[PDB]
């Protein structure tokens, strides 16, 4: 039995002596709510097919419906769209479905029934009735010719059904379709870190912690988490996301003004020694101090909330989002020569750092760190250890990165910015 | 509080690594502030300080609290574009290491971004922060100018043995010997400068292999230190065994 | 002077050149292949997303000759050659010719000072009209055509078209921009090079169908109706949309699915005739509607398909009946059905614009050939057709699509044979009436407009017969690495 | 002995690098004895070897399109290896794969209770129809190929249940492609490298048919497993990875040396005298296979010069530690341990191991050896490409491939995962000569491999 | 199982490992290891949780709650929390060695994770994997 405290992004206390079992994807309230939410909502970008439907440019990147423009006014028109769409999406009357109309009528929130998400096997229900309620709105109640309707309905969806992604549509969640997963139970880790950052109105507490919580309950969904392991799991979910006992927002005003990645180490490790979870081994020639795990679970909890430490410290100097390629990396390198003991995840996370950093430095296709998830290639192999400060990292940007949280986030931040459990993510999972 | 021990080992290279990653280096010689802007060849030496985005004091930022109790530096506050300084360290006993001047960065500085290769070691920050990591690099004991020479591209030499004077093989000089103290006037960029920087007098042979963090079975050979072996062995063991159960 | 067969030997369509069946298949023929190499190695990435991140975040300074030194340091790397100074192994030149990069921008004041051996200028390849709606197209952004070598793409897959690009591009930037070769900025432009600014023809396909991406079950047929470069030459609507046709046929009915009937859809002319015959019946009834032009166009009404698809099937049956001089082949009384709901849908979409008009006019047939014979084409051939009237005009969720953005893998249409050229011939008729430069995709009308290609986009079924009577060399063959 | 310039070697300039990768991807394996079951019980046909044999004519000479061009097409023929001698005989001679021929007592014999007493077919089809579009159309091509077949030579009709029966027992009820499907990125369809196993790669080579001595086995496979996986999936940068002036062949010979020397004999053919995997042993083998790499190099400066980057030194010495491990044990996983660290030991030797991302399977390498978790435990000899570790880069997978190939090579196995794959690729006639893959490309580099799915005959000179 | 542990018979069509074989009795036993998945499968103890065996201990049928099925964004965790329960059960009541822990990994879970789907693993759902869908929502139709 593990029993932690938890603290806010600022670093007050919200609930204190929670049992990690609690904290389970499975077990907790508001993680169940946070990923029903992202289950069952989803966006739409009026504007976009506005455009579409004027121009003809719809259907995928760089194409254009030439000579059947239809000259609308969705964004104009857009509260009577919303109603509409309401309408039309809903299971009963009034049962847990919303549309919001957002930004002065360029965009569209969605929260499909919670009835609909427990109809269907997955949680493309959301996208795919949602779509279809606004491209039956824009047809029947704009009037649209017979032979106008396949140009109306391509403006919302993309060049779906012959493509299996709606790639040019204007409707899209945070989630994308269960055909882009690389794994079994992948499905709650295709989030974007730019994503993540763009929901928390660029909180690097909240990005980080969203973040863990979508990739717990991703870990959990793989399997990843019985017997055992859910502990393994729920004790960095605690330390190195939830803010367990004030001790990463504690590392992080301590190595603020001056702090460096070396520092973090030594507060780390001196938090590990007095805490009892380490303890000295054998002692070497010329006295290295070799360091032995008394609990493992609690060593790579203790790893994890110094990875995310270091991320703070070592990204909030530069200010920088490409710091977190790196900066994983020499924390748990720096850490298992301090020690002798492994890093986090036992070098999962150092090897995620290790191909991060050649993917957003080198001339392979990565990009930088705002386009990183969980679904990738390159950073799906930590167990939720990593994640957690890409997020926070792209959070924790001023401005050095073009691939950027607007120009690839800003429908999906506005519209997802405008849930409090998305917000603020530990105050919704301590419940305060 | 906690005195970090950075690495196991009794011998001379471990000592060595350990000053290296300490930063407890002594300075052999001094580079001054002008040609050591143009030796990194961002910039036009002597110059305004460029920019990639308004300063942090005018442009804002969000309601953070990272960001409100992580100071961001000089170089940052200023919103100086992210550049870079990097080398190349042989491996016939060159007193620094691309781990370990990435380990040396991780330490010693805020706000960088080390990156290790087999034959580069790069530092990317802000421009104010990378110019004071180079000079830390170049005027101490950490970078051997006749050995860890500045490269940014074309950067073949680590594993290259070396000249009869003790140089790398550099498909393109940046720095020389002749005159008796090393010189060099190019920046890392392969571009050539009017000036000339002098570094200073290179170590001697046994010198250098006194200064080396290079485990070489000429010099310190690998397998008799056993205390590093022990540390690599024991986490690997702990690697392994909790990789297929965490108890 | 005699002699006996049981098969008729094909002359292709227009084309005064002869083959037979069994030398018209894509393992004989070699530019059936070479064609469908040209799409999978050809993509196209977006050059502004880079040089303004070369811009804000290095100051550096983006200018026409900078510009010209990293696209010939580009177009020396793109065949697998060294640009940047690592070790690297360099692919043999003399296996690696067909590798170019070409740029084309909406901005004419740019493109003038651009080196003109590296551009493909707008107004030097079209009409004004043309060049004005595809400036008015892609704004003032400036892209770039990408092929890589053919080797490469013959040797693996098509998938590597989009990665061997993204690998040659970025080591380009580095050694004419003087990067730090790996760097943060060398991800954010190779990530533009991969998957901000790449177009690439062909998209994924789910994995129950058992083939990957830039495979021609992605390839919509809006794209194939744009790589097809007969409208920017020709102005007779009906050659252009037939000239797609033969080239849908080929590259979909044989290639994308393995009797090998369907040959005879771009042969012999019976799909000419009767689309020649329609279009001058539109344009004696419907007041020279099909004839190029926006505004003479009547609006696309379900009497109109009716009257135009019913009068076309009509011709064709009464033809068939008259001169049964292409049929009494072996197995029959398929490719009778297609050559005829071709005729209609082109017919169809020539007068309306609306391409569902030509698909509305295609399904027509069907059902009128069906119920006048007694016998709708082999075994299995209406599954789609069967189901495709119903399925035009709505907005479903796996139903809904125009033409224009269809293609093999729309559900209805991944089986079967037969089928998919002339829907490729519809949605070009949709647009070559009214005379627009592009259909959907305007990136692949200038792409494709080049004549350094192997390939001729200018007239595919010209090409098909040229390579048919062996006068034609492809570019992927391994001469110079194997003994002689 | 005849080694050529590194330039001549990447694979599109190499001919025997591609007419390998197009031999793996044009061939599929079709199970024939349920067919044989449907037309038994409700066809009423009653099956024999002189219809098999019938079946074998019909089907060896349609794999042109016929009832393409008859020229170009050759390289196509069914041939067929059962498990099963009651019909191995009366089956003719110039369509069949003895599995008691090709191989000795024993290997056949661990064949033959492997497979049971089934028959499967071993189908190549063109090589130009696998270049023209992708290898994705083998299962399809040979599908209607003895759909065909059966029509054919057992008369009956098209269009009947039973024919419907037969048509699923025949094609998609027993195939066993070389690879399978792929994940959400890089989306392939089957037969691709990302799907082809490491103990496929194993069975594909045939050394272990013809050799007796595992460490020339284990290096034979990481020389294919280096070209393939890396070249083909990944590519390139220092192409030629660990099959060039033979430091792994020295580093493999020494740790066989030290196994036989400190254990009992271990390192030689035989499960019997294998010591049982311990964390001590793994240790004891690969910290001393790192170390004299590492006195090698250190040794011998021009060889640390020649080998110019660190992440040919960092693959040569994993893959020489990982192969000493499998041979020692007999267990894979333990030669993947021993890779990992070795990678470890060489990091801390000398502070510097790859480029940048050198390292991704590596840190995260040695902690998913022995994992039983979901997507990150998996026996060597399951692992490929496809992996979610060693996915996107290079410079790793030919010495997985050898090291599941050292561990069923050293216990003296007949296979490592497939006995199909074995007895498949055991026939003298394909282009490729899969008995030894690294001397092919010395004749590949040397202009002297002649491929075929050429054009030359149907094109202008 | 019991035969792919025994016979080296694992992860597909075909695919035989040999000279791991790992002898043991799982139908003798079924009953313990079916109070075993139980522990491991379930959320908490008394929820929707129910494994019960068929006839000669020869099968075993595994239902995942119904909250590990609302706390994951699609259906087929409930294979992979069932496969993991079933392998950690025969790894805990071998005793095995860990470098014979794949082995009774892959006895379980067949060819994955380098294949897609299982591929040869016993443990088996009804529905394909999410991707092998034909299309959006096709998932819950692909019952023969």
């Amino acid at each position: 039995s593990d029993t932690v405290d938890i603290y806010d992004d600022r670093g007050k206390l919200l609930e204190s002596n929670v049992d990690i079992m609690s904290l389970a994807p499975t077990r907790n309230a508001a993680i169940k709510k946070i990923i029903l939410d992202t289950k069952r909502s989803v966006a739409v970008s009026l504007a976009g097919i506005q455009g579409a439907l004027a121009s003809g440019k719809m259907g995928g990147k760089g194409r254009q419906i030439l000579g059947r423009g239809l000259n609308y006014d969705l964004v104009g028109n857009a509260d009577a769209i919303a109603e509409n769409v309401k309408n039309l999406v809903q299971v009963d009357e009034g049962d847990d479905t919303s549309v919001k109309v957002i930004k002065g009528g360029k965009s569209l929130l969605i929260q499909a029934p919670s009835s609909r998400i427990a109809a269907g096997a997955d949680y493309m229900s959301a996208t795919t009735v949602g779509a279809a309620a606004v491209t039956q709105t824009i047809i029947d109640m704009f009037g649209t010719d017979m032979y106008d309707a396949p140009i109306a309905k391509s403006a919302v969806w993309g060049s779906y059904p012959q493509t299996m992604d709606l790639m040019g549509g204007n409707v899209q969640g945070v989630l994308s379709i269960p055909q882009n997963n690389e794994g079994l139970g992948f499905s709650l880790r295709n989030i974007m870190a730019n994503h993540i950052a763009a929901i928390t109105s660029r909180g690097a507490m909240n990005a980080a912690a969203l973040s863990s919580i979508y990739e717990q309950s991703g870990i959990f969904e793989m399997g990843g988490a019985v017997g055992m392991f859910e502990r393994h799991q729920l004790l960095g979910l605690a330390c190195q996301g939830l803010n367990a006992n004030n001790v990463v927002y504690d590392i992080v005003k301590e190595n603020g003004k001056d702090g460096t990645i070396g520092t973090v180490i030594e507060s780390i490790v001196g938090r590990a020694v007095e805490d009892g979870v380490i303890s000295v081994d054998k002692t070497a020639p010329s006295g290295y101090k070799f360091y032995k795990a008394n609990d493992v679970p609690m060593w790579n909890a203790y790893a994890a909330a110094g990875t995310l430490a270091a991320t703070f410290v070592n990204c909030g100097a530069g200010r920088a989002a490409q710091n977190v390629s790196s900066t994983l990396l020499y924390f748990n390198d720096i850490l298992e020569k301090e020690t002798g003991l492994p890093g986090c995840d036992y070098g999962k996370v150092q090897g995620v750092a290790v191909g991060f950093s050649f993917f957003s430095h080198s001339i392979y296709g990565g990009g930088g760190p705002g386009v990183f998830n969980g679904n990738h290639v390159v950073t799906r192999h930590s167990r939720g250890f990593a994640i957690p400060c890409v997020c926070a990292a792209v959070a924790l940007d001023a401005g050095t990165q073009m691939f950027t949280i607007e120009s690839t986030s800003g429908l999906i931040g506005d519209v997802f910015g405008s849930i409090e459990e998305f917000r603020q993510p530990i105050k919704a999972v301590a419940g305060a | 509080a906690y005195e970090a021990q950075y690495y196991p080992g009794a011998t001379s290279v471990g000592a060595n690594r350990r000053k290296h990653m300490s930063g407890k280096l002594e300075k052999l010689r001094e580079i001054s502030d002008e040609d050591l802007t143009a030796v990194l060849g961002h910039r036009a030496p002597g110059s305004d300080y460029p920019s990639t985005h308004p300063p942090l004091a005018e442009m804002g930022e969000p309601a953070c609290s990272i960001r409100e109790a992580v100071a961001a530096t000089p170089g940052a506050a200023a919103g100086d574009r992210v550049r870079y300084v990097q080398f190349a360290d042989s491996m016939y006993n060159a007193p620094a290491t691309p781990y370990f001047r990435s380990y040396f960065a991780a330490i010693n500085f805020r706000g960088v971004d080390p990156g290790t290769l087999s034959g580069r070691q790069i530092v990317e920050a802000r421009e104010r922060d990378m110019e004071q990591c180079a000079k830390v690099q170049m005027e101490t004991e950490m970078t051997d100018p006749a050995l860890a020479g500045m490269r940014g591209a074309t950067v073949h030499g680590h594993s290259v043995r070396l000249q009869e004077d003790g140089v790398m093989f550099d498909m393109l000089d940046r720095r020389r010997l002749e005159g008796g103290v090393i010189i060099m006037d190019k920046d890392q960029v392969a571009i050539p400068l009017d000036r000339k920087v002098n570094l200073g007098k290179p170590m001697s042979s046994e010198e250098a292999a006194k200064r080396t963090t290079i485990y070489r079975v000429d010099n310190v050979a690998f397998r008799d230190d056993a205390e590093v072996i022990e540390w690599v062995h024991r986490v690997f063991d702990q690697r392994t065994s909790y990789g297929f159960q965490p108890k | 002077p005699l002699g006996q067969r049981a098969i008729t030997p094909y002359t292709i369509s227009g084309t005064d050149i002869v083959a037979e069946p069994d030398d018209l298949h894509y393992v004989n023929n070699a530019a059936m292949q070479q064609m469908w190499d040209d799409i999978r190695r050809t993509c196209i990435v977006g050059l502004d997303m880079a040089h303004e991140t070369l811009e804000k975040r290095l100051g550096k300074e983006v200018t026409p000759e900078t510009i010209n030194h990293y696209l010939e340091t580009l177009n020396h790397a793109m065949p697998g050659a060294a640009v940047v100074q690592e070790m690297m192994v360099e692919t043999h030149p003399a296996l690696v010719d067909d590798c170019y990069v070409k740029i084309f921008t909406g901005d004419d004041e740019l493109a003038d000072e651009i080196d003109k051996q590296y551009v493909i200028n707008v107004n030097k390849m079209f009409s004004e009209e043309q060049a004005a709606q595809i400036k008015a197209s892609i704004g003032k952004t400036t892209w770039q055509a990408i092929h890589i070598p053919t080797i490469v793409s013959r040797t693996t897959d098509g998938a590597q078209t989009s990665r061997w690009a993204a690998m040659q591009i970025g080591m380009s930037f580095i050694s004419a921009y003087a990067m730090c070769a790996g760097e943060a900025a060398v991800a954010d432009l190779s990530f533009a090079a991969k998957h901000a600014a790449l177009v690439s023809m062909g998209e994924m396909l789910p994995a129950r169908r058992a083939r990957g991406p830039n495979e021609p079950g992605g390839l919509s047929f809006g794209h194939l109706s744009d790589i097809v470069q007969t409208s920017r030459v020709s102005k007779d609507p009906a050659k252009i949309a037939l000239e797609v046709v033969g080239a849908g046929c080929m590259l979909y009915d044989q290639i994308w699915l393995g009797t090998q009937y369907a040959t005879a859809a771009y042969t012999d002319d019976i799909l000419d005739n009767n689309t020649y015959y329609d279009v001058d019946y539109i344009n004696d009834k419907y007041n020279g509607a099909a004839n190029l032009g926006t505004d003479n166009k009547v609006k696309a009404t379900l009497d109109v398909v009716k009257d135009i698809a019913t009068e076309s099937t009509l011709y064709g049956i009464e033809t068939y009946e008259k001169f049964p001089t292409a049929l009494e082949d072996h197995f029959g009384g398929s490719q009778r059905a297609t050559v005829l709901a071709a005729a209609s849908g082109v017919a169809c979409a020539l007068a309306t614009g609306n391409a569902n008009a030509g698909l509305s006019g295609w399904y027509l047939s069907m059902y009128v050939h069906k119920e006048a014979w007694g016998r709708l084409g082999f075994f299995g051939f209406d599954l789609q057709d069967q189901c495709g009237a119903t399925n035009v005009l709505s907005y479903q969720g796996d139903e809904g699509l125009p033409d224009e953005l269809r293609g093999p893998n729309y559900p209805n249409y991944a089986m079967n044979v037969g089928h998919q050229g002339g829907y490729a011939g519809i949605a070009q008729a949709a647009h070559s009436g009214r005379g627009d430069a592009f259909t959907v995709n305007p990136l692949l009308k200038v792409c494709f407009a080049d004549e350094l290609m192997p390939f001729n986009f200018a007239e595919p079924r010209r090409e098909f017969g040229r390579g048919a009577i062996r006068e034609f060399m492809p570019a992927g063959e391994r001469s110079l690495v194997i003994p002689a």
